[PDB]
RNA sequence: UUCGAUGGUAGGAUAGAGGCCUACCAUGGUUUUAACGGGUAACGGGGAAUUAGGGUUCGAUUCCGGAGAGGGAGCCUGAGAAACGGCUACCACAUCCAAGGAAGGCAGCAGGCGCGCAAAUUACCCAAUCCCGACACGGGGAGGUAGUGACAAGAAAUAACAAUGCAGGGUCUUGUAAUUGGAAUGAGUACAAUGUAAAUACCUUAACGAGGAACAAUUGGAGGGCAAGUCUGGUGCCAGCAGCCGCGGUAAUUCCAGCUCCAAUAGCGUAUAUUAAAGUUGUUGCAGUUAAAAAGCUCGUAGUUGAACU
């Protein structure tokens, strides 16, 4: 079973701290990889400019397009992929637009059926989203 | 999809749907007016009950 | 400057943010009382909570302990005068059966309404919130004065203002123009 | 209820010394004070101790040598 | 352990002990109780968040101690500095140059550029706390005060007394009011006293200051979780919604428009970090035949545990 001595408490201390880094927890907070190949260095957001927009395709058992686009980090240089909440604003959203780039709500794994997606488009053109969509601020003429 | 995108076909059914006005409605109370008016309609004044329906949004 | 002052937070948010049987014992308090938000029943409960800590860590001790003779003592008093307890009957005991409903009957707001002039506490609260009011010898403006058993007498209306007279005008002015 | 403090010195010449000068303004028996600004005067401080002497021969330096 | 690593003698240096340094003599010191090396997105502590208990995380930051004043190195003064709003030289920058040269350091108070998701005035004053000096008398961007904000905690505007018929209830009382009207009205407007170095503000001052745009409360949700629609219109696995399950292929309570309802409230949502739940780190308090998990087996030293009896 466990030790059970009363001078064990070297024995338990390492044995703890050997299988605490099993834990899928603790290991994704001591292994430092916010900071080290994350796309965010523990950032809420992040700005960008609009590379591309990609069609991707839902999972089963959903079928429809994610309208999703492409943005190249401009403070680490990683690309990465876009997800725009609402419909219509591709349209809206043209290349270099200087973006707003944030999580997703799952601690960076991809939410619902869309594949290999992480993040989510938040402002454009630094006015914000659901702004333009009411008619309450225009883009302005960059 | 794959290698393709549908940039063209979005916001179909948001750009073709009728747009309405919003009906015209007067001043209603808010604070503790608005307290006083749910306990007033919430059990001194039963409308809606009989089988443990407590329906406040009926609809039609 | 020298140092940080002290702040806190009085109101708590429970687990449940959507119980049925406790969001309707709040909506009836609240409808009963006339209270402004439920901020105030977080208050109430907040402090009664920590009125019940300190009275299980003291009773947790021995009888004849110096310290839970010395604190079972302090508690009582400050419930006895500010009438959250009886005028007598105290066991040390009595201090983790209170309520919310008698926390609540034991503000300013409850005694004025069941004084009267106002036929209703949300009046109540209004006369309150109007400095129209002489609850003791300095006029209190909160609804939440926890009143002791001392101050309970020398409520009754307003020197000046229209309801104590001083040539009331305003709107009656404005109609004796009219 | 008005509540305040109350310093009676007994005497006139012990008022008038033992007062902060905000107080004697505030009784007016004297003349306020009239000066530059804080900023004028610290430059003006600044600018004297850049100058060494009375002030007057760097002037008279300066027109000698422009004149 | 070379070029001091462990110890002895003697000397030098230091304000002073001391391998701090020097000459000689011995090979010593630490380490599986983790020495040494490496990483730390590590200044340390008082302390903060969650709270059955045990624990987990954070702590640049109002208090204490250490380091730095672009990176090093040296030095004068001074009791006290290896000082940078003291000096000197190199390294990387910036500047006037007449081209001979000169000259600096805001991780101080304000303000500017850039990195940025991310954070304020080129303001007033030594009046309060204290400090410095030859000293009641001077100075102090230490410090006090104010301008700016959505948020850090505490209190509360958006109401309310009646006539009125209907649904009523049981002669006493609630509600829909295309209704009235005299009331208490505070936000502001002005002024006076007080406040303060001067003020601002608070308190306080008569007095002007609502009959409805009165001087329009918002934020999310309304399938389960989890509280509130199978309501009316548009599309038809398309747009999309959606924290998970999941809804959508012409009857869509889950897509977008209207109506209403539910929760918090001058606040609400979202993204991230962390805590409880997590008895999924388990000493308390996990699990190992079949869900992940008993070394193929044995000996064996650290380590742990060790019959009774005075």
């Amino acid at each position: 079973g466990k030790p059970a001595g009363l001078n064990a408490a070297r024995k338990l201390r390492n044995h703890r701290r050997e299988e605490r880094w099993a834990d899928a927890h603790y290991k994704k907070r001591l292994l430092g990889t916010a900071y080290k190949s994350s796309p965010f260095g523990g950032s809420s957001h992040a700005k960008g400019i609009v590379v591309e927009k990609i069609g991707v395709e839902a999972k089963q058992p959903n079928s429809a397009i994610r309208k999703c686009v492409r943005v190249q980090l401009i403070k680490n240089g990683k690309k990465v992929t876009a997800f725009v909440p609402h419909d219509g604003c591709l349209n809206f959203v043209d290349e270099n637009d200087e973006v707003l780039l944030s999580g997703f709500g799952r601690k960076g794994k991809a939410k619902g059926d869309i594949p290999g997606v992480r993040f989510k488009v938040v402002k454009v053109a630094g006015v914000g989203l659901s702004a333009l969509f009411h008619e309450k601020k225009e883009k302005p003429r960059a | 999809g794959k290698v393709h995108g549908s940039l063209a076909r979005a916001g179909k059914v948001k750009s073709q749907t009728p747009k309405v006005e919003k009906q015209e409605k007067p001043k209603q109370p808010k604070g503790r007016a608005y307290k006083r008016l749910l306990y007033v309609r919430r059990f001194v004044n039963v409308t809606n009950m009989v089988g443990g329906k407590r329906r406040m949004n009926p609809s039609s | 400057p020298s140092a940080p002052r002290k702040q806190s937070k009085t109101y708590k948010v429970p687990r449940r943010p959507f119980e049925s049987a406790r969001l309707d014992a709040e909506l009836k308090l609240a409808g009963e009382y006339g209270l402004r938000n439920k901020h105030e029943i977080w208050r109430v409960a907040l402090t009664l909570s920590k009125i019940r800590r300190a009275a299980r860590e003291l009773l947790t001790l021995d009888e004849k302990d110096p310290k839970r003779l010395f604190e079972g003592n302090a508690i009582i008093r400050r419930l006895v005068r500010l009438g959250i307890l009886d005028e007598s009957r105290m066991k040390l005991d009595y201090v983790l059966a209170l309520r919310i409903e008698d926390f609540l009957e034991r503000r300013l707001q409850t005694q004025v309404f069941k004084l009267g002039l106002a036929k209703s506490i949300h009046h109540a609260r209004v006369l309150i919130f109007q400095r129209h009011i002489r609850v003791g010898k300095q006029i209190v403006n909160v609804p939440s004065f926890v009143v002791r058993l001392d101050a309970q007498k020398h409520i009754d209306f307003a020197l000046s203002s229209p309801y104590g007279g001083g040539r009331p005008g305003r709107c009656k002015r404005k109609r004796l123009r009219s | 209820r008005t509540t305040g403090f109350a310093l009676i010195y007994d005497d006139v010449e012990a008022m008038k010394k033992f007062e902060p000068h905000y107080r004697l303004v505030r009784v007016g028996h004297a003349e306020p004070i009239q000066k530059v600004a804080r900023q004028q005067r610290k430059q003006r401080k600044n600018r004297g101790k850049k100058v060494f002497g009375t002030g007057k021969r760097l002037a008279k330096r300066k027109s000698k040598q422009q004149d």
